[PDB]
C-alpha cells in the first residue's frame, strides 16, 4: 500500500475511534445524571398506575 | 400544618326529629317522596363537598 493509502485509511480510523471515545464519556456522564436525578427514560422506576383508581360516588361521601 | 377550622356550637343547633327508628321507618316511604327536594340537594351538596362544614346549613 503506498504511503497516501495507509496515512488517510488511519485518519478513517482515528475519526471512528475518537467519535467513540467521545460516545463512551458522554455516555457515563448521562448515566450520572439520569441516576441522581431521575428525570429521564433511564434509572426510570415504576410507580403506581393512576388508571387503577375508582373514580365513581362511593358508598359514603367524606372521599 | 393549620388549625382545623370547626363551626361553633351554636352553628349547629337544630331541631332534632326524635322519633325511634320504627317511627321512621314506618314513615319512611312517604317522607321520601314527599321530602326528596332537599334531601338530594343536600346528599349532592354531601358528595361534591366531601367536607361535614360545607353543607351545615
Amino acid at each position: 500500500d503506498g504511503p497516501e493509502k495507509n496515512y488517510e485509511r488511519t485518519m478513517a480510523i482515528l475519526q471512528i475511534e475518537a467519535e467513540k471515545a467521545e460516545l463512551r464519556l458522554k455516555e457515563l456522564e448521562v448515566r450520572r445524571l439520569m441516576r441522581a436525578r431521575g428525570d429521564g427514560p433511564w434509572f426510570h422506576y415504576p410507580t403506581i398506575d393512576k388508571e387503577l383508581i375508582d373514580h365513581s360516588p362511593k358508598a359514603t361521601p367524606d372521599n | 400544618p393549620g388549625i382545623v377550622e370547626l363551626p361553633s356550637l351554636e352553628d349547629l343547633k337544630v331541631q332534632e326529629v326524635k322519633v325511634s327508628s320504627s317511627v321512621l321507618k314506618a314513615a319512611a316511604h312517604h317522607y321520601g317522596a314527599q321530602c326528596d327536594k332537599p334531601n338530594k340537594e343536600f346528599m349532592l351538596c354531601r358528595w361534591e363537598e366531601k367536607d361535614p362544614r360545607r353543607c351545615l346549613e
